[PDB]
Parts: C-alpha cells; structure tokens; sequence
RNA sequence: UCUUUUAUCGAGAGGU
C-alpha cells in the first residue's frame, strides 16, 4: 500500500513519485509487452 | 593576598560559537511522513537522537 | 474551542 511508497510534493505545484511506483509501472509495461509477442507473431528471438 | 599575580595585557580574539545559536528543546512539534517519528533539525523543532 | 504548514537527493565547510 502507498503508506510504504509516499509521494512528495516538490514546489507545491509539482510532485514526483517514489522509486517503487515507477518500477512497478515499468514491470507492468514489460508485462503488457510480454503478452502480445507470444500471442501472435513470434520471431522466437524476440520472445526470450 | 598572600600571593602576587602575573598581570598584563594580551591580545584576545572572539570566535563564532555562541550559546544563543545552540540551545534547543522540544515538547511536541511536527513529525515526518514515512515513519511518523521526530524530524532531523534545529530550525524545525527537531528531536535529538 | 480548537487547531496551523518546514520537500528531495547529493556535495562540501565545520564543532567536541
């Protein structure tokens, strides 16, 4: 839960995200990427 | 006095360490957000370690 | 009848 990943407010009108948010987002991006390739066109050396 | 005293003018100089810039105390000030503990600092009503 | 805000990471200069 985001009690573990807090989001800081920078110049009051800007706010970044603690690392685990961006990293989970990147893992999920890579998940949606891994889905498509092995569901249709698969050049083998693009899956692994 | 039963003893004589060595006496004379010497050249003294005064540094930049003042007690008015070091005294500190806290009752119940603010906390952080990540752990809800006291904060690190003096100009923020901080707490000692 | 209260309450009432101080980013973050990093670097350096210092005091016992």
């Amino acid at each position: 839960p985001p009690q573990v990943r807090p989001s800081i407010a920078m110049d009051e009108t800007t706010q970044g995200q603690d690392d685990l948010t961006h990293k989970l987002s990147d893992i999920l991006k890579a998940n949606i990427n891994v889905q498509k390739l092995e569901m249709d066109g698969s050049p083998q050396h693009i899956i692994n | 006095l039963m003893a004589q005293v060595f006496f004379g003018p010497t050249y003294y100089q005064r540094l930049r360490h003042m007690v008015d810039d070091k005294i500190h105390a806290r009752a119940r000030g603010p906390v952080q957000v990540l752990t809800r503990q006291p904060v690190e600092g003096r100009s923020r009503d901080g707490g000692l370690r």
